[PDB]
């Protein structure tokens, strides 16, 4: 996260940590929404181009955590994953549509103060807030500048960005299921996800009913937070029936 | 059901150090 | 770096 700050303690409490086994690394971030389910970007998991193709038992999640770095001590959970699932039509080889992906865990986890699952929207609350000018929230644990690394969970408040600006940001191809955010230049204003914040959530706090809802994974940027640039975000509620069919069936 | 509600927060009716900038936003 | 997990979860 680029020009964020700490977050506080429990604040994220979804937010997961995708943590490679050999050698012991960040890999991403991520969701947890069930107390058996995860959710994450498909280019975390899948992305040939870098010849990354990760296998259940070459990484763990952990729950529940601040520090990067530290093990936490009775407080975050590590788990091991069960299961993969990556969107059938998702578009590695050119924009990254689709970027979405399901992890379903061994156990299940249990919630406690630190760790507690975030909502998905249904039709109205996308309806309702994804909107220009509407802030969403991006935390993870990535890169603090584009050319360092955090000490604890970093957060980041970011405006949804108009559809035809964030097209004309960029050479790259656009579709329904991804939006952008970020301040544009003349709002002075900063802020951006990066690298290794990849997989992690874009939420949204409902003003009808005060929950959290994740609108977005973190997917796509060229560099981090630069002036006329914009992140892109997977957009969760275009993919949901994907993601109830998965959990549903599995 | 309880998605969503945190324990150090909204459960407690404690709020973030910047929650309210979304909440301004939403409109 | 990244301190060490137990062993427990490999
Ligand atoms: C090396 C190259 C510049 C990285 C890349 N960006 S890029 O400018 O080439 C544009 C692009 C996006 C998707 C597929 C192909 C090209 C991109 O972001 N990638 C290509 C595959 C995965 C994704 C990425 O790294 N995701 C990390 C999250 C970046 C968040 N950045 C941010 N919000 N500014
Ligand atoms: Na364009
Ligand atoms: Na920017």
């Amino acid at each position: 996260i680029v020009e964020g700050s700490d977050a506080e303690i429990g604040m994220s409490p979804w937010q997961v940590m995708l943590f490679r086994k050999s050698p012991q690394e960040l890999l991403c971030g991520a969701s947890l929404i069930s107390d058996r389910w995860v959710l994450t970007a498909a280019h975390c998991l899948l992305y040939p181009p870098w010849d990354k193709n990760f296998t259940e038992n070459d990484l763990l999640v952990r729950i529940g955590k601040h520090s990067r770095t530290r093990y936490e001590r009775n407080i975050e959970k590590i788990s091991m994953l069960e299961k993969i699932y990556i969107h059938p039509r998702y578009n590695w080889r050119e924009n990254l549509d689709r970027d979405i992906a399901l992890m379903k865990l061994k156990k299940p986890v249990a919630f406690s103060d630190y760790i507690h699952p975030v909502c998905l929207p249904d039709r109205e609350t996308a309806a309702s807030l994804l909107q220009a000018g509407y802030k969403g929230r991006v935390t993870g644990w990535g890169n603090l500048k584009e050319t360092g690394q955090p000490s604890v969970l970093q957060v980041v408040n970011l405006p949804i960005v108009e559809r035809p600006v964030c097209k004309d940001s960029t050479r790259i191809r656009i579709t329904d299921n991804m939006f952008c955010a970020g301040y544009k230049p003349d709002e002075g204003k900063r802020g951006d996800a990066c690298e290794g914040d990849s997989g992690g959530p874009f939420v949204m706090k409902s003003p009808f009913n005060n929950r959290w809802y994740q609108m977005g994974i973190v997917s796509w940027g060229e560099g981090c937070d630069r002036d006329g640039k914009y992140g892109f975000y997977t957009h969760v509620f275009r993919l949901k029936k994907w993601i109830q069919k998965v959990i549903d069936q599995f | 059901a309880d998605c969503g509600l945190r324990p150090l927060f909204e459960k407690k009716s404690l709020e973030d150090k910047t929650e309210r900038e979304l909440l301004e936003s939403y409109i | 770096d990244f301190e060490e997990i137990p062993e427990e979860y490999l």
